[PDB]
């Protein structure tokens, strides 16, 4: 467990991780408030 | 041809002699390091200006220095 | 249309030489002393300075006048 | 005891996560840590070179053969993933029904921003990018009519990636061969020809006889999907199958005997394509793989393994020598049972040339049910086999040279045929250089040629069909020769193995699938181009073979490597001397070699096969039969090909074609990015990096993992990757979006 | 003494018979196959052995092969068109990775790489600040 | 208007467009039939379109000739909508991931390993670490004046 | 003062340490051209850690 | 307009850049702290040091001619 957490806390994988979450909750902000070009 | 030239910063490490490819390089007396010895270039006609000793040399800044130059069939390495 | 790219293709001709001119100056003709905390010293003291934020105008610009014309495109 | 045994050594690697946080543990170096980027990057450069990691070959030999189940569970994943997506995400069922009109679609988007426009309306209720695997007329022909069968091949897939995933770690971890294990050639070979090969085609035929074909002629019958019976009740019921093919009702009884000609029902050489479906005869396809098995079979038993008989293959080798050649194929046979670097420059060598003939035959000889007619699978297709070729051969040339540097041995090669070709290299490489230069001016001289009197007003002085004409003869010949061959040279068959040497016209659906192609002078002129482009990639790759441990220039290549920047400014300069670099110069001739195929096939066909014909004969080819008075002249490939063909990618946006628009632009864009790192330097970008960090530390931080910039080789590799990536996906975007219209 | 090789395309060439030739001599202790620069496989004589070669470079590199095998006694000549004969390597006997007293220091500047005298300063002198 | 530009509720062209786009959606959505599920995804398509045009119409987005929005940034708080209340967040998210980076860099700068916690990231404290970004701006401009966050000179400089 | 173990700033403009921080490993006192052996733990471009200086090339920093 | 000015923006930016370094960093750098005593051309300085492809001043030049060109077009 030790061990595969530190692989797991590798950077490769680390941003892997964030940039999915990150794209994840930008494409559905989109989905629920789409085709925005300014604040309203 | 080629201008090869030590400073005094050199270590006599020996490293710079066992690199080059054509023998311009070699170890003489000296008092101004511990190991007792510097590195001359006695037949810089020889030099093909690969910079291997440059590579070699372990000082913050090389203490040989290759400057290139006239180009001779020596030192263009033409074996035609 | 002729001229017009006549003249702005020597100009930028004529603008890169200068430039290549004010180098072979440094590495040549440039006295260290005789210019000492000169006008033109301090600026290559300051070399960073300028490199370093000249590459960030670069990056700004190209980012963001790429990325709009791609979502324009898109 | 017997020469062929099986050596295993149990628990050989424990299995844990350690190493997995230890990145760099397979190098020396790279495990000590990482104090600069350049770690970083040479840990993925590193990874696979399994000789630079371990001395001993047993070591490298297990690692690759666990390697290889990995790739194949990965494969085995891939083509699962085609069958389920074309279960659940697919008009398979409507287009079965009507493959005429129904498009091929098996990927679907979701409805976020607006990229919905890219589900076509392709046919059948149905919404979906339009496909060009030819995955529909594949499984047509194997008989699946239902999508609950394409279900359960994806579902047998899985569970084949599983147990080839578990083989990897098993035979690594836990029972891991031994060398005298894997050094068994005569053994391997003997049941990788028998059975590999030969079972798979015996089983694949049985398919064949007992499953596909009956389903198929009740398809092209006209039976519905629904209403023929399913597969097992044809392998049942005998009475069903001698409907079909009347001889079934003999049984085996036949074969037994030696009457295999009452089995010519389904056994057949009637050569030639289906006028329904304009696909080769299932009839023919069986018989095919049945005889290639029991050849397969037949083969296999030809060396020694432990009852005596049979060939032992150093024998061989080593008889084979004459005056001219010295010792002969001495030496050989250990060479290729002690470098896996040698066996894999042959081995891919191979497999791309095999890549180059399947487009070939593929095209002229349609193998599918419903593909001739889909211009855009046939494109797809045919493009993609001969890049896979192209990389594979280079390849194969990369990787001998590494064999040169790293496992030759001057010892073990004395007066073999090695020796004497690295003796006489520069006979070699001198006349290589002439051919190329010869049929480079000569070739390309044509064209230039042709451009100058065009402009200058004087077409009669051109090298066309119309003036000074260059026809090509032999070709010509060839081609009668197998028109005529069915019925005198070859005479149980009943037609020509292909309709392009000569024949009639076979239409399906109004559309014309195949049509005897002629040669003429343009043809000459680009088959002599391609003779250049491939004979210029020769040159360079075999140089970098023959000159990988030295030269005259550098005496001592080999020390430095496979893999070396360079050996200095000095000798007037050194740069890109390394097989290495031979290698990446290659990269770029096979990129325009194959570039230049692709487009002549795409110009011809469009030009003098594809197109309509009317109930009556009249022929409509896509372009108008341009190729012959315009592909003679640089200028005519720049108008009336790549101007007048890309109207289609340029004025896709707004359609579902808009993707290809899109990725068009970016491809370029790719391929110029690339041109920065091919023309510039480590120095300049280093010294840029000195300013940036200046300004970091400045505001009192900075990485410990000091930023460099990359390494000389590294930077070649960056930009060749960049340079062919865009290339390719250009052309990969153009060809797709045009061959949509016309289908 | 020659070495028994079957000849190759990659010997010299005329530059060897009217500018400049070179030539390296080994003794060896059993016969062995090594690698000629040039291209090929040779096999040493038992004892005496003589090879030409067209560069300097090329004897060097195959006396570095020659240590590997345990042989130090190799020397390397340059012999001109007219037959004069130069010896070059070890030249004082002794390899030039051992110190050898009685070997003067040639081409040594007595101060860092950085003390070095301006270009401008130099200007019109037809020396380089590396030599001034 | 600013630029003689007209705003978007009341520019002809504007609504033709989106007559336009829905025209073309609609011919569309014929071929297929009734609760054809291609059909009932281009209905629900036309929707969302006629909702993206409603929305800029009732904004205060000003249309040029084509029809088309065009956006105002000469600092007008008219239209701040369109540049400076966008930018305001791009600006807080950004210094809070590069206040938070620094920070890091700086804190593990001074482990056993500097070097191994760069490639394999400690995530308990860089967890720690990014949750103090949000007071950023307070944070930067306090170090400022501490001089903490300047350095003075004591850096590798090239040889001229 | 220069001495074991003491933590001094570069001063030779030609070095990758410029204005940075060494520990001062040994002193030679048999009359060399450049007696202190300074550590330091950043590499430089050819991946060196070490370099001998010259008293005078550097400033005890404390 | 206001997109191909600040295109136009970007290669004079870019443009400079290659050029203003090429010059500063002609009397010296950190990889080679004694350039001037080189020249203005020279090929490099060698496959050591981590490799020192294109880090004379001339090169600046060589380098600053393809962006020139870009820009101008
Ligand atoms: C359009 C660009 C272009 C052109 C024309 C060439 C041309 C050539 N390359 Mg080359 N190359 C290019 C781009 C190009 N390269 C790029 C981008 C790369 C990077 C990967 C390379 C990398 C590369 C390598 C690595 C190699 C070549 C080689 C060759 C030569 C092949 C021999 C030959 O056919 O001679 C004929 C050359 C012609 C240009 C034919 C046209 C000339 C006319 C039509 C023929 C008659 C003219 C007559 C001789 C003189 C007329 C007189 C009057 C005009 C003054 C030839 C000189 C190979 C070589 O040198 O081996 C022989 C080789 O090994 N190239
Ligand atoms: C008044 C203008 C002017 C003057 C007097 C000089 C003078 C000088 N420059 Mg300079 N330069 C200028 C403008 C000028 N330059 C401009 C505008 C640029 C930007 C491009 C440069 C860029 C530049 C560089 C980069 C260098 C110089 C150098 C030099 C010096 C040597 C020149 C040399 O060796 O050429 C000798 C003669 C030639 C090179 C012949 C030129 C042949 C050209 C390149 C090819 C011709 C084009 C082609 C053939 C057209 C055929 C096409 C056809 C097929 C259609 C000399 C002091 C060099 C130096 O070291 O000085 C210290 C140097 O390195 N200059
Ligand atoms: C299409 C070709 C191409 C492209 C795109 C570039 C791009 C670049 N070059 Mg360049 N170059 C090229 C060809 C090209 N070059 C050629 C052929 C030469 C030979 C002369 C050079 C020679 C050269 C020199 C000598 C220099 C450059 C520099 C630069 C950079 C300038 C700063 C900039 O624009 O930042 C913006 C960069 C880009 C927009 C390009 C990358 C874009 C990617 C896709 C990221 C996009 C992100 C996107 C906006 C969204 C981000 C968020 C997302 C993660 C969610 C930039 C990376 C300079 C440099 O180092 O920069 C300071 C520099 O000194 N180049
Ligand atoms: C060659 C293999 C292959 C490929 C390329 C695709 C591609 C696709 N499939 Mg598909 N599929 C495959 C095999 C494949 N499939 C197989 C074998 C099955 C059977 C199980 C399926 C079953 C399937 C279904 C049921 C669906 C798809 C869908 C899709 C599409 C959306 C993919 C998706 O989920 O995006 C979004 C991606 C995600 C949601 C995954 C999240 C991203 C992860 C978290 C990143 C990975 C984390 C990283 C590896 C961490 C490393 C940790 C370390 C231990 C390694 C896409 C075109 C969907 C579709 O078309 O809908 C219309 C859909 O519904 N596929
Ligand atoms: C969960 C099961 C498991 C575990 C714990 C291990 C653990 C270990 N294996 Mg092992 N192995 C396994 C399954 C497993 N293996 C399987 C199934 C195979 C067959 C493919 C192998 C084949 C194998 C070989 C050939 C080698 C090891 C080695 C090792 C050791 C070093 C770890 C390493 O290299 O990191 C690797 C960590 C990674 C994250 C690499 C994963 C790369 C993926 C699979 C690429 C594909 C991803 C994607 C699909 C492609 C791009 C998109 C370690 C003891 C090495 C060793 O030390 O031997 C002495 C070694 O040489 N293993
Ligand atoms: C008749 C026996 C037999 C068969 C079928 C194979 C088949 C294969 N060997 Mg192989 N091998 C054999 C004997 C055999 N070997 C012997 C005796 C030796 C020792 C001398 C070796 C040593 C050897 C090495 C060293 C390597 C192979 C490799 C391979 C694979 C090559 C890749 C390929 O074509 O993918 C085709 C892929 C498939 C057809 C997928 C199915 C694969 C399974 C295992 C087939 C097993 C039979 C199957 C269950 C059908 C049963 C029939 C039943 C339904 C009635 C292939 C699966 C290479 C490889 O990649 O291995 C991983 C490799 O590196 N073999
Ligand atoms: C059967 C196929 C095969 C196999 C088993 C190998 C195996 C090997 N090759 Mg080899 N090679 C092959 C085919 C193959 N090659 C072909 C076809 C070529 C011609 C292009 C080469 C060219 C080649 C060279 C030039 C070199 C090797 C080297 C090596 C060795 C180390 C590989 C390595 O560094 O791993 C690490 C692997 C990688 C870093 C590859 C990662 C993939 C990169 C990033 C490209 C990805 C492109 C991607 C598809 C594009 C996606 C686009 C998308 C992002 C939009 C290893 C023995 C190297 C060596 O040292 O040998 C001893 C070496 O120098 N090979
Ligand atoms: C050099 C270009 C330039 C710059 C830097 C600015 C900067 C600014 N303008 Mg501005 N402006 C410009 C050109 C420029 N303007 C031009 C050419 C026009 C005429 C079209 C305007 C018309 C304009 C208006 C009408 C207003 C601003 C306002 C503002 C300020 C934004 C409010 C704030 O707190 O921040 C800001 C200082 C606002 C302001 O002062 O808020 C108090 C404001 O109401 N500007
Ligand atoms: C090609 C004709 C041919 O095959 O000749 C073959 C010729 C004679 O081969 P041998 O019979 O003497 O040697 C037999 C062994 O190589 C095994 O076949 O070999 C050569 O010398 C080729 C010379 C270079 C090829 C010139 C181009
Ligand atoms: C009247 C008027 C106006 C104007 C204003 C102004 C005042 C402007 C300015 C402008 C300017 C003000 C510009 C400038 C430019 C600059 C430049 C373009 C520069 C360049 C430089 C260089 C190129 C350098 C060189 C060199 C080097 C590199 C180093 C040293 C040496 C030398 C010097 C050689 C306005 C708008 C219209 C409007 C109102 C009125
Ligand atoms: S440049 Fe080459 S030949 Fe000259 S001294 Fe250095 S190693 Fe010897
Ligand atoms: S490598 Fe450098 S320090 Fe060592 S002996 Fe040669 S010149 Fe002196
Ligand atoms: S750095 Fe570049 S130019 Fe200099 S020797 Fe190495 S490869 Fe040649």
């Amino acid at each position: 467990m030790n061990d595969f957490q530190k692989y797991l806390s590798t950077a490769p994988v680390l941003l892997t991780l964030w940039m999915t979450f990150t794209a994840g909750f930008i494409i559905e902000v989109n989905r629920f408030f789409p085709d925005m070009l300014g604040l309203y | 041809s080629h201008t090869v030239k030590i400073y005094d910063t050199c270590i006599g490490c020996t490293q710079c002699v066992r690199a080059c490819p054509t023998d311009v390089l070699e170890m003489v007396p000296w008092d101004g390091c511990k190991s007792g010895q510097i590195a001359s270039s006695p037949r810089v006609e020889d030099c093909v200006g690969c910079k291997r000793c440059e590579t070699a040399c372990p000082t913050d800044f090389l203490s040989v220095r290759v400057y290139l130059g006239a180009e001779t069939t020596r030192s263009l390495g033409l074996a035609y | 249309a002729a001229l017009y790219t006549h003249h702005q293709y020597i100009a930028g001709f004529l603008m890169v030489g200068a430039f290549a001119h004010g180098a072979i100056f440094f590495v040549r003709d440039y006295d260290p002393e005789l210019n000492k905390n000169n006008v033109l010293a301090r600026m290559l003291e300051h070399k960073e300075a300028i490199i370093s934020h000249l590459s960030w105008a670069s990056l700004f610009l190209g980012f963001h006048t790429l990325g709009l014309y791609i979502h324009n495109d898109t | 005891s017997k020469n062929v045994q099986v050596f295993v050594e149990k628990d050989a690697v424990e299995t844990s996560f350690a190493k997995w946080a230890q990145p760099g543990h397979f190098s020396r170096t790279l495990a000590k840590g990482p104090k600069t980027t350049t770690w970083i990057w040479n840990l993925h450069a590193d990874a696979h070179d399994f000789d630079s990691q371990t001395s001993s070959l047993e070591e490298v030999s297990r690692k690759i053969f666990s390697a290889h189940f990995g790739q194949l569970a990965i494969i085995f994943l891939w083509i699962s993933g085609m069958h389920f997506h074309g279960a659940y995400f697919s008009n398979y069922s409507a287009w079965l029904t009507d493959p005429i009109s129904i498009k091929q679609s098996s990927q679907v988007v979701w409805p976020i921003v607006g990229q919905e426009i890219l589900n076509a309306d392709v046919g059948g209720n149905f919404q979906g990018i339009q496909t060009t695997s030819g995955w529909f007329q594949m499984w047509r022909a194997e008989g699946i009519t239902s999508e609950v069968e394409l279900y359960w091949t994806a579902i047998g897939g899985l569970a084949m990636s599983a147990i080839m995933l578990f083989a990897g770690w098993f035979h690594y971890h836990k029972a891991a061969p031994k060398l005298e294990w894997f050094q068994n050639a005569e053994s391997m070979m003997n049941h990788h020809l028998a059975g590999l090969l030969g079972l798979g085609c015996l089983s694949w035929s049985g398919h064949q006889i007992h499953i596909a074909l009956p389903i198929n002629k009740l398809l092209d019958a006209g039976v519905s999907p629904q209403e023929i019976p399913l597969p097992h009740e044809f392998l049942i019921n005998r009475d069903l199958m001698a409907q079909l093919y009347p001889s079934f009702s003999k049984g085996l009884a036949p074969f037994f005997g030696g009457n295999w000609g009452e089995y010519s029902d389904f056994l057949t050489f009637k050569g030639g394509l289906n006028p329904v479906t304009g696909g080769l005869w299932l009839s023919d396809i069986a018989h095919h793989h049945l005889a290639l098995s029991v050849l397969f079979i037949i083969a296999g038993h030809m060396y020694r393994t432990n009852w005596g008989i049979g060939h032992n293959m150093k024998e061989i080798l080593e008889a084979h020598k004459g005056p001219f050649t010295g010792e002969g194929h001495k030496g050989l046979y250990e060479i290729l049972t002690t470098s896996w670097h040698a066996q894999l420059a042959i081995n891919l060598a191979m497999m791309g040339s095999l890549s180059i003939i399947v487009a070939h035959h593929m095209y002229a000889m349609p193998p599918y049910p419903y593909l001739a007619t889909d211009y855009a699978t046939q494109l797809s297709l045919f493009t993609h086999h001969m890049w896979i070729g192209g990389f594979c051969v280079v390849g194969g040339a990369a990787h001998g040279a590494i064999f040169m540097v790293r496992d030759y041995t001057p010892a073990n090669n004395y007066n073999n045929l090695l020796d004497r070709v690295l003796r006489h290299r520069d006979a070699i490489i001198s006349h290589l250089n002439w051919v190329c230069i010869f049929l480079g001016c000569h070739a390309f001289g044509f064209y230039i040629h042709n451009d100058t009197m065009r402009a200058l007003g004087r077409p009669q002085d051109m090298f066309s069909d119309k003036a000074i004409q260059l026809q090509p003869i032999f070709a010509q010949w060839i081609q009668n020769i197998h028109l005529l061959a069915p019925g005198t040279t070859a005479p149980n068959a009943l037609a020509t193995t292909s309709y392009a040497f000569g024949g009639d016209v076979i239409e399906v659906g109004g559309k014309i699938a195949m049509m005897p192609i002629k040669l003429g002078t343009a043809d000459f002129m680009v088959h002599h181009i391609h003779a250049f482009t491939i004979h210029v990639t020769v040159l360079i790759l075999l140089k970098g073979v023959l000159y990988a441990r030295s030269s005259k220039l550098i005496p001592d290549k080999a020390n430095l490597g496979f893999r070396f920047p360079c050996d200095g400014p000095g000798r007037g300069g050194t740069c890109q001397s390394s097989s290495w670099d031979h290698v990446f110069l290659g990269l770029f001739w096979m990129y325009n070699s194959i570039s230049v195929v692709i487009f002549h096939f795409s110009w011809k066909m469009q030009s003098d096969v594809w197109g309509t014909i009317t109930p009556d004969g009249a022929i409509s080819h896509i372009t108008g039969g341009n190729f012959a008075q315009s592909s003679i002249t640089i200028n005519g490939w720049l108008r009336d090909f790549l101007w007048s063909q890309a109207s289609q990618v340029i004025q896709s946006y707004g359609s579902a074609s808009s993707a290809y628009g899109l990725i068009f632009l970016g491809a370029h864009f790719i391929w110029a990015f690339s041109l920065m790192f091919l023309f510039s330097g480590r120095g300049y970008w280093q010294e840029l990096i000195e300013s940036i960090v200046w300004a970091h530390n400045k505001l009192n931080f900075a990485p410990t993992i000091q930023p460099r910039a990359l390494s000389i080789t590294q930077g070649r590799a960056v930009g060749l990757a960049h340079y062919l990536l865009g290339g390719i996906g250009t052309t990969w975007a153009f060809f797709l979006a045009r061959a949509i219209s016309i289908t | 003494p020659f070495p028994t090789f079957g000849g190759s395309t990659g010997g010299w060439l005329r530059a060897a018979e009217v500018e400049e030739k070179y030539a390296i001599t080994w003794t060896s202790t059993k016969e062995q196959i090594f690698e000629m620069p040039t291209g090929g496989a040779a096999i040493m004589r038992n004892g005496e052995n003589l090879l030409y070669l067209a560069r300097k470079e090329q004897c060097l590199a195959l006396s570095t092969q020659l240590r590997t095998f345990k042989i130090n006694d190799y020397k390397i000549y340059r012999i001109f068109p007219s037959g004069e004969v130069q010896y070059l390597h070890p030249k004082d006997g002794v390899f030039p990775e051992k110190v050898n007293p009685g070997r003067t220091s040639v081409n040594s500047r007595g101060f860092s790489i950085g003390k070095n005298p301006n270009p401008a300063s130099i200007k019109f002198s037809g020396i380089t600040t590396y030599e001034s | 208007e600013i630029g003689g530009l007209t705003k978007c509720s009341e520019s002809a062209a504007f609504t033709k467009r989106l007559n336009a786009s829905v025209k073309k959606l609609e011919q569309r959505a014929s071929q297929y039939e009734a609760d054809s599920p291609p059909a009932l995804a281009l209905k629900q398509q036309v929707e969302r379109t006629q909702a993206r045009f409603d929305k800029y119409s009732r904004s205060e987005l000003l249309c040029g000739a084509d029809g088309l929005p065009h956006l105002v940034a000469d600092g007008r708080w008219s239209h701040a909508a369109e540049f400076i209340l966008p930018g305001f967040g791009f600006i807080y998210i950004s210094g809070w991931i590069g206040w938070v980076g620094r920070k890091y860099l700086r804190a593990v700068s001074t482990s056993a390993n500097p070097s191994e916690s760069e490639i394999i990231i400690n995530v308990p404290l860089a967890l720690k670490i990014m949750t103090t970004g949000y007071i950023w701006p307070i944070s930067a401009w306090q170090e400022l004046i501490s001089n903490d966050l300047v350095a003075v000179s004591e850096e590798i400089t090239v040889s001229p | 003062m220069i001495d074991r173990n003491s933590k001094v700033r570069i001063l030779r403009k030609e070095s990758y340490w410029f204005n940075q921080i060494g520990t001062v490993a040994t002193v030679d006192q048999s009359g060399i051209r450049y007696p202190a052996v300074v550590r330091f733990e950043s590499v430089n471009y050819a991946g060196t850690n070490t370099n001998n200086f010259a008293l005078d090339e550097l400033v005890e920093v404390k | 307009d206001f997109l191909v000015h600040h295109a136009i923006a970007l290669g004079l930016h870019v443009t400079a850049l290659i050029l203003v370094k090429g010059a500063l960093d002609a009397r010296g750098s950190k990889l080679m702290p004694d350039k001037k005593d080189f020249g203005y051309s020279f090929p490099c300085d060698g496959p050591g040091r981590g490799g020192t492809c294109d880090i004379s001043a001339w090169d600046a030049f060589y380098l600053a001619m393809f962006w020139m060109l870009n820009t101008i077009g």
